């Protein structure tokens, strides 16, 4: 018959294997819980909820002096399998999580070897809390982390370490997140750049407390901004170019104000859209948000200038008198600077008609000078506003594109935490 | 065998977690409660619910869980699963949803003297009344109430949790600097803990962790207040476009449409409570009514501009009030004989047309003076309104004494 | 305390969870059921579901759970987990998207005389017919029905604790005021088992909506647009802009239609007051646009192809302006002969132009008088409509 | 209490994992009867129908029988469902992972062994949407109850019988039933269906189907959506009466009605199902009015081009002028130069007036055509919607009425 | 039946559910695994997750659960709850946002020879690698990997029931057509243990999206907007509504940008074909607005400020079209006004000619762009 039944019975029922007891011969000893992580795929980093949903394969490894047997005494059984409900397991609990799901999601069988070495690989779905730095959104990189703390025991009872492999006869500790290239697919919006793994010890807390030890896995992920470039950045900058060209419309048509108004409305609509994609945190304004505010205040100034030009275009002689200084500056110096290109009743009635024609012609010349003033201030406003906004947009987007995570994950550490360069 | 197993066998051979640990009949169990806020997740003002990730510190003395460490192998403390020892069910009495108990169920820490220190963790969802007034430049008084659901004062006695030094007592929420990540929207101003009683019911004991939190209004002042200020600037400009441009009403109605769009967007964010009106909604309504009055007065100015002698006759009072007194106070001032018969006729027509033009230009002057007066009045009114609203908002500082 | 361990071990030696707590099977256990409402969570009008956080309080006397206190050190009251004792299967009849019975199963109280006072918490997502006729000033009558499912009156009877539900610790909701609240116990005979009576308690809560939130958010902008729609008739047609104002306020009313439709349930049992007012202002703005097109037409009526009828001229130039009192409306050589002929020709052209302009001015005058009449009648219509659709419920409240 | 010892004896030797068969190849008749009480909602987005029902399951268990005279006349005990064998009647066509009932009420074990289990349940049964005649559309939603474990060779699903007449309908008691106000129960039939493509010993060979031919009440949608949309689309008829002039607003009004149609499209898209099988009737009406309004805009730009055809740009051929005007039946030389210029501008103005008249004739003809087209399209679409009556018989090939 | 109760009691007197159902520990249990898809719930291409209501079919032979039917009244088949027998721990390897293994734990058939036949229902949320290159006329090929999580080869063997998944009881979805489907079983070896293979089954589904919904809700309004922009140039720049129409079409396309943001997934891996089309028409309307600004400026070009160059006149008038004292004073003033009006007439003629050119070019560009972005995928689908 099967030889595993007698061995499992001997290990558990005959030996009185208590599940709720640490696997140590003495109480003063410690249990070394080797730990590792394997990211199957990054599901989504929901910005609005500040939640990182990941599908990981937690890897535990410890020693149990009760789970040992002689291989030759049981017909050469090299390995064993046991469900978690029957063996002592360290409850490594994800401390930071937005939902109530603290534990792993499956509780798969553990594997026990005759030397006592026990490995456990339960898959899990963890929705951790990631404080999102929105400073350079959308050309931004995050620093989401997972904090694994053993809350059931203190650091004087178990010590959490990092699992070590053997390469060329020397042990190299796995200080990174294990990713199998064949079994992992890149997320549709996020790309992993750095995946450091660290063990933190807090000296200001006592060892007998439950907060003395900590194992943290970091995921420095960079957003691929292609979708936002296609759908948000490009339409916004192209619509802002219409605000730039609004000065090219003439004052004669009743469209000078309408195009600027419609461009401002489009900018406000994009502001309405982008308000629903980023958290309401007040640490800093997003890059796209502050660019939107800059271009919106600029197009508000554009509309103010359009109103000023429209006022100066319709200034009749009956309501305003053309000042001499304006007649100099906005008509002579600026255009050359900017390179802008019973017969008594009959004769009395004829004289009156000619006088009225002369008055109408003088009125027309005065309003023509006003129109030229409007065109000149319009050209100056264009040459002031369009280059400053083009330079502003280029500057802010170059600053966004140059925002890259540093080569070293930690600034005070020459180590790079790369799977291809292990140390020690 | 490891002696921990034998000690666990000895302790629980007759233990029952269904009985109070009162040593003598009618005695009370002094239960110490406290909080360790690790993360303030979110404060959903739509449903008046606060979600927090906390470490509920507990400490009660059980007389049955006693042993002599010298008798055993020097064991001075033990970790026991929370479902095996008696437990006072400190639940969140003011939860918004049905989640009463604790989530994680970590192991308790039983020492040889009998003192049990249990520190379970949970994602609690409490409910607090939102002070909708002064939103978003507002401070909230959201509270969490912790007391035994089943036992009352005749059976337990709630107290305050101690510190690392046992000689000191803590009357505030403990924050661990290593683990606490600051919420990006709320700032913890005060966090006192005080047992409030009931005068009308002696059999009631409570421990409430008041949490005075201040909203950081930068998001709302960036996405709503600044666009509303820009729209107000546009609305003031409506009283500066000439009537001949044919764009005054277009600009004003576009500003009104923008204001209503921003009003409808905030409907997803402002609370649904009808007790009062938040200061941002009050400001939105003020701006909307101002823009509506701008639309009405620009309609009036257009009517005054397009009036003519053949359709209106100018009353004397409007002349005396808009040509005489107000322009000083607004800096505004100023065979063959048949051909002879025909030229006389066309000259008389030109004279009549010029008189008509003079009268309609007087109408235009009245319209322009009224437009400038509306410009100044609206500028003063909007500036005073914004200053008063922002002064009221800026003085909404939470009091330095939290009253615990 | 070992006294309490002795008591709890002795009580549950032979206790059976699934057996009725009566001395003889012909009897019935008198359960005193009461309800206290801690807080009203939300009222979902689109689904007709009202969610309440209540503490259902059941009291019944169990004969198998009595002891003499002097035998056990003087203990009079203890606590037991609810899963260890027989429980009534109180179930919300009109449940919707929720739990039908108690699921949290907190501990209870056990007096030495066998009296049990169990007060578990619950969240009752009840299903009440949301009557929406007077929204948002509506007065909903939402109720929850509690009864014993498997048993009937002759086996396990229930009785209300007090004629009104407890509201001593009621947390004041931000949008509902409890006008009234009362509980009645009915005696109904179901079709499945008509031979024996079935008991239930029907707690009804007369709630009315606090309307300030909806008045500020929705009704005030609608009133503003209804005020603005009448203003189009005061805007002169010479600007060529009244079409913009009318279509813009039309679009605004369309957006408010979009936001109002989602608020009310889709039930056709009644048309809400806000819905009737919204349809009224939609009809108002549609008719204002139509008559704006009419007055634009009569503003641009070319006298070349149109002659002004006598009757409309009389009515709109001779009587209506006289009626108005508050407005300011009025009440030898070839070259020489070629030059002479040119003067005659330009004079004739000027005379024809002046005749055409005078006729056009008369058309403008007719259009403006029509606009004034429309302004007055539309202001009166909007005021009367607002009063008719809202003042009825306002005086009904008073 | 006799009930205690009776229940103790009944369940003393009882395995809840064994189907009751008194002998080999002995089937057990499981009878069903659905009692609808509250039709909660029909979610078009998720194609799920949420119902609150009292499913009545009756079978026979030879083990749960006794004799009344030996137990002081008791003939009805009540046993919780968790301690007894069940037929495992679940809702097979469930959208979520909810197969079983939501309460597990106690059963009524009668004297002879007849079982009466009536558990309430909240069932979300999937239902394909007949979106074609939206919103005046009647739906055909079904609930499938089959034993998810036992095949037709072990249990025999049937329908209940009151007095010998089969209950082939969903029983509704007006004592505790309220109308949904949005869906009306027009037909409520029920029939046992076989799948002859599967053999008898297959699990899914037999099942019970409760149909619900629910017709949507259209008054709310008519008031809130259909009438406002047909009122908006009525305004493009008025466009052809606006002048073809710069001060006029033909194009502005047309594109504003088009924007209103776009807002309607964004509205009803949030309400219609996402199924790609067909296009809803309201969607067809939206497409029709958007296409006809694009044709309105095209005619607007055509008439604006025609009425503004200056002689300096275009030429007026006499043939087209005949075609459209026939459609009505359904040191003194300065003065000479001035006269010549006046004649030239008068000729150009007369040609422009002729072009404006051509545009007016186009406006009248296309106005009548567009009015007729819009009216006939709206009337045909809405008459198709109104004539979408529920079929008189629940099953078209069956003369039975399936109503008590 | 009493025979069934005594048989079930006898079968589980000493049955251990944590022991592999194999005669000897060196051998392996042969587990036949099939699948039948009941109904595809939805395809969440935003998170790259497909949820399918399936009934996983597993059958294996257990040597401890056999009995002679003649000893128990002739019973050949019984049913037991799945929690009372050893079960293979089939885990969705690419599970995302859902459960990993069977959670419903339904009863299973048990033949008298030990032939266990288990068909538990489940909902699988696989990590479907979404390819959006030809959205919405796209073809998704994504799998659902199944395998024994803890055991491996030479301990528990898994083999497919048939080369194709069962689709007899499939409910036809509203947005997908099941083109092809097949299953394969792999053998993965590790250098640490080269002698022990690792087994799994990869069930791939070739699915084509039914594009009627996206065509009627997205493509048609986009085509209408692309046609309206081409009709702007016929409208003369004298009614004052040309730029009004242009900015109104821009605003309508912004609203439809809101709609399309609500609809299309946020995947930066590749630009969707509908994304390319909407970007194309957005570039088109931006360019149309720019050139309408240009032609409006050309229309109101006062002759005094700008003098007409020779090349513009040559290209837009020749090639494309063929393809007492006061009386003298007012006479001179009217002559100057007539000269200015003739020059403005030349500017208006240039505006009209360039309007015709832009009308033809823009409509041909719209047709060519729509054909290039749609007819290629349609040709690929037809062939
Ligand atoms: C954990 O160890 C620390 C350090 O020994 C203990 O802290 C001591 O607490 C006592 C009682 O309050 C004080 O008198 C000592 O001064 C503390 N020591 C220090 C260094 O601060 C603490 O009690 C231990 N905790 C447990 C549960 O054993």
């Amino acid at each position: 018959v099967n030889e595993e039944e007698r061995l499992i019975n001997d290990l558990l029922i005959v030996n009185k294997y208590n599940k709720h007891v640490r696997p140590v011969k003495h109480n003063n000893e410690v249990v070394n819980i080797a730990l590792s992580l394997t990211l199957s795929n990054l599901i989504s980093l929901k910005e609005t909820d500040e939640t990182l949903t990941s599908n990981v394969w937690m890897d535990h490894a410890w020693y149990d002096h009760r789970l040992t047997w002689n291989a030759s005494e049981y017909s050469d059984i090299s390995i064993l399998r046991l469900p978690p409900e029957l063996v002592w397991i360290p409850d490594i609990v994800l401390q930071n999580n937005n939902d109530g799901q603290y534990h792993v999601a499956y509780f798969c069988n553990v594997l026990v070897r005759p030397n006592g070495y026990v490995t456990w690989l339960p898959p899990a779905i963890f929705r951790s809390s990631c404080p999102i730095n929105v400073l350079y959104f959308p050309f931004d990189w995050q620093n989401c982390s997972l904090k694994f703390t053993a809350l059931n025991y203190d650091a004087n009872e178990i010590t959490m370490d990092l699992m070590t492999d053997t390469i060329d006869g020397k042990d190299y500790p796995i200080e990174w997140i294990i990713i199998d290239p064949e079994a992992f697919t890149e997320n549709g919006e996020w790309e992993i750049i750095h995946k450091p793994a660290k063990k933190n010890i807090y000296p200001d807390k006592f060892p007998n407390g439950t907060n003395y030890q900590d194992v943290t896995f970091y995921l420095i992920i960079r957003r691929k901004p292609l979708f936002y470039v296609i759908n948000f950045i490009t339409p916004c900058v192209l619509i802002s170019f219409l605000a730039s060209l609004a000065f090219y419309l003439p004052a004669e048509s009743g469209e000078k104000m309408s195009t600027a108004i419609s461009v401002l409305l489009a900018q406000a609509v994009f502001l309405l859209l982008t308000s629903q994609r980023l958290p309401e945190t007040a640490l800093a304004v997003p890059l796209i948000g502050k660019y939107l505010m800059f271009i919106m205040s600029l197009v508000t100034g554009v509309i103010v200038n359009c109103g000023i030009v429209l006022n100066f275009h319709f200034r009749t002689p009956s309501t305003h008198v053309l000042s001499t200084r304006v007649k100099q500056i906005f008509l002579e110096k600026l255009p050359r600077i900017l390179h802008m290109s019973e017969i008594k009743s009959g004769i009395d009635s004829t004289n009156y008609i000619v006088k009225q024609i002369k008055e109408k012609n003088a009125y027309d010349e005065e309003v023509g000078n006003w129109n030229l003033v409007g065109q000149t201030i319009d050209r100056l406003s264009m040459f002031i506003i369009t280059p400053v906004m083009v330079l502003g947009t280029i500057f802010i987007f170059v600053m966004g594109n140059f925002n890259h995570p540093p080569a070293k994950p930690f600034e005070g550490d020459p180590f790079d935490y790369s799977s291809d360069h292990p140390r020690c | 065998s490891v002696m921990e197993d034998t000690l666990l066998s000895v302790l629980f051979e007759t233990y029952n977690p269904k009985v109070r640990p009162a040593q003598t009949v009618g005695d009370k169990v002094t239960v110490r409660v406290g909080l360790t806020l690790t993360n303030l997740l979110i404060l959903n003002e739509k449903i008046e619910e606060m979600t927090t990730n906390v470490f509920l510190n507990l400490a009660w003395t059980d007389y049955r869980l006693q042993w002599d460490p010298a008798a055993y192998e020097g064991i001075k403390d033990l970790r026991i699963p929370s479902s095996d020892v008696w437990q006072p069910d400190i639940v969140l009495m003011n939860n918004n949803d049905g989640s009463f108990e604790i989530t994680l169920h970590v192991n308790v820490l039983v020492q040889h003297t009998g003192a049990v220190s249990w520190q379970p963790s949970a994602i609690y969802r409490s409910s607090c009344t939102i002070k909708v007034m002064y939103f978003p430049f507002d401070w909230q008084n959201c509270t969490m109430v912790f007391k035994s659901y089943t036992y009352d004062t005749s059976e337990v006695t709630l107290q305050h949790a101690l510190d690392a030094k046992g000689e000191r007592e803590v009357k505030e929420i403990v924050i661990n600097k290593d683990a606490f990540t600051e919420n990006g929207q709320w700032s913890i101003e005060h966090k006192p803990s005080r047992k409030n009683w009931r005068s009308d019911d002696p059999s009631y004991e409570d421990v409430t962790f008041y949490l005075i939190i201040q909203r950081k209004p930068l998001f709302y002042i960036v996405y709503t207040i600044i666009p509303c200020i820009l729209i107000s600037i546009l609305a003031i400009l409506v009283f500066y476009l000439p009537p001949d441009a044919g764009e005054k009403m277009s600009l004003s109605i576009s500003a009104l449409l923008a204001v209503t769009v921003f009003l409808l967007l905030l409907a997803d964010k402002v609370p649904e409570t009808s007790l009062s009106v938040p200061i941002i909604i009050r400001y939105l309504m003020f701006i909307m009514i101002l823009v509506a009055f701008s639309v009405i007065l620009s309609v009036v100015v257009l009517n005054l501009h397009h009036r003519s002698p053949n359709t209106h006759t100018m009353p004397n009072w409007i002349r005396q009030i808009f040509i005489e007194t107000l322009p000083p106070f607004l800096w505004i001032q100023r065979d063959l004989k048949e051909a002879v018969e025909a030229i006389k006729y066309i000259a008389e027509q030109l004279e009549s047309a010029s008189e008509f033009d003079d009268l309609k230009k007087d109408w235009q002057y009245v319209a322009m003076v009224a437009d400038r007066l509306f410009l100044y009045v609206f500028f003063v009114i909007c500036s005073i309104g914004t200053f008063s609203i922002f002064l009221d908002a800026s003085h909404n500082v939470p009091p330095d004494n939290p009253f615990a | 305390s070992e006294h309490e361990t002795r008591l709890v071990a002795n009580l549950l030696e032979n206790y059976n969870k699934v057996i009725r707590p009566v001395e003889h099977h012909t009897h019935f256990v008198d359960i005193t059921v009461g309800l206290q409402l801690i807080q009203l969570i939300s009222v979902d009008e689109v689904n007709q579901i009202v969610e309440t956080n209540v503490r259902l309080r059941q009291q019944w006397i169990d004969v198998r759970l009595r002891w003499n206190p002097a035998d056990y050190g003087g203990i009079k009251k203890i606590r037991l987990p609810s899963d260890d004792v027989w429980l009534p299967d109180l179930v919300l009849y009109n449940n919707a998207d929720g739990d039908f019975a108690i699921v949290h199963m907190t501990k209870l109280l056990l007096d030495y005389t066998g009296k049990i006072m169990w007060t578990p918490p619950a969240i009752f997502k009840s299903y009440c017919e949301i009557i929406v006729t007077h929204f948002p000033f509506d007065q909903q009558n939402c109720t929850m029905k509690l009864g014993i499912w498997t048993y009937d009156g002759t086996k396990v009877s229930i009785s209300p604790e007090s004629d009104r539900p407890d509201l001593s610790t009621f947390m004041e909701s931000g949008e509902w005021v409890m006008k009234d609240y009362r509980g009645w116990k009915h005696w109904v005979y179901y079709t499945c088992c008509p031979d024996t009576p079935y008991l239930d308690i029907t707690y009804h809560f007369i709630m009315q909506r606090i309307p300030l939130y909806f008045v500020v958010n929705v009704i005030i902008p609608c009133l503003l647009f209804s005020f603005l729609t009448g203003l189009v008739f005061y805007l002169p047609t010479d600007s060529g802009e009244k079409m913009t104002l009318s279509i813009s306020v039309l679009l605004s009313l369309t957006v408010f239609l979009l936001v109002i439709v989602e608020l009310i349930p889709s039930t056709s049992s009644a048309v809400p007051l806000i819905g009737k007012y919204m349809l009224f202002t939609m009809i108002f703005v549609i008719s204002s646009i139509i008559i704006t097109v009419v007055v634009i037409n009569t503003h641009h009526r070319s006298p070349s192809t149109h002659t002004m009828p006598q009757w409309v001229r009389k009515i709109f130039i001779d009587t209506i302006p006289n009626v108005m009192f508050f407005s300011t409306m009025k009440r030898k050589n070839p070259d020489v002969k070629s030059a002479i002929e040119g003067v005659k020709y330009i004079a004739e052209h000027m005379k024809s132009d002046e005749e055409s302009s005078n006729a056009a001015e008369e058309w403008k005058y007719v259009a403006m008088v029509i606009d004034h009449i429309l302004l007055c009648v539309f202001m009166l219509i909007c005021i009367i409509g607002t009063v008719s659709v809202f003042a009825g419920r306002l005086i009904e409240l008073s | 209490n006799e009930e205690g010892r009776l229940i103790e004896k009944l369940l003393g030797d009882y395995d809840k994992r064994i189907i009751p068969a008194k002998t080999l190849d002995h089937i057990i008749d499981v009878t069903l009867k659905l009692t609808l009480t509250n039709l909660i909602s029909l979610n078009e987005k998720e194609e799920a129908l949420t119902t609150n029902v009292w499913i009545e399951i009756q079978w026979n268990d030879y083990r749960l029988s006794w004799n009344t005279s030996e137990y002081e006349g008791i003939d009805l005990v009540r046993i919780p469902s968790e301690l007894l064998w069940l037929p495992d009647v679940v809702l097979e066509n469930n959208v979520d992972g909810q197969f079983e009932v939501a309460y597990y009420a106690n059963v009524l074990v009668y004297n002879d062994g007849s079982m009466y289990w009536l558990p309430p349940a909240i069932y979300r049964s999937t239902c394909p949407i007949a979106v074609t005649y939206f919103p005046f559309d009647w739906q055909n939603c079904s609930l499938v109850f089959r034993s998810q474990t036992y095949n037709a060779h072990e249990v025999n699903l049937q329908l209940s019988a009151e007095e010998g007449e089969a209950v082939e309908w969903i029983h509704i008691d007006p004592e505790d039933f309220t109308e949904n106000g949005e869906w009306t129960i027009r037909h409520r039939p029920a029939k046992k269906n076989y799948n002859w493509q599967l053999t008898k010993d297959d699990t899914d060979f037999q099942e019970i189907i409760f149909f619900l031919i629910i017709q949507r009440k259209p008054l709310f949608y008519i008031i809130n959506i259909i009438a406002p949309c047909v009122l908006i689309s009525s305004l493009v008829v008025l466009v052809y009466f606006l002048p073809a002039q710069a001060g006029g607003q033909k194009c502005t009004l047309s594109i504003s009605v088009l924007l209103a149609q776009t807002i309607f499209l964004f509205l009803i898209a949030q309400k219609v199902p996402e199924t790609s099988l067909n296009v809803p009737l309201i969607g067809k009406y939206l497409i029709f009015v958007m296409f006809v309004s694009m044709l309105i805009v095209m005619n607007c730009v055509i008439v604006l081009n025609v009425s503004l055809r200056t002689p300096n740009t275009h030429s007026l051929s006499e043939k087209i002028k005949h075609l459209f005007l026939g459609f009505l039946p359904k040191c003194v030389e300065a003065c000479n130069f001035i006269a010549k210029s006046t004649k030239e501008q008068n000729d150009s103005g007369s040609e422009n007036e002729n072009w404006v008249l051509i545009g007016k004739v186009i406006d009248k003809a296309c106005f009548w055509i567009a009015l007729l087209l819009f009216s006939i399209g709206t009337l045909a679409i809405f008459l198709t919607g109104h004539f979408n009556q529920v079929p008189e018989f629940p099953f078209p090939g069956d003369p039975r009425k399936y109503v008590p």
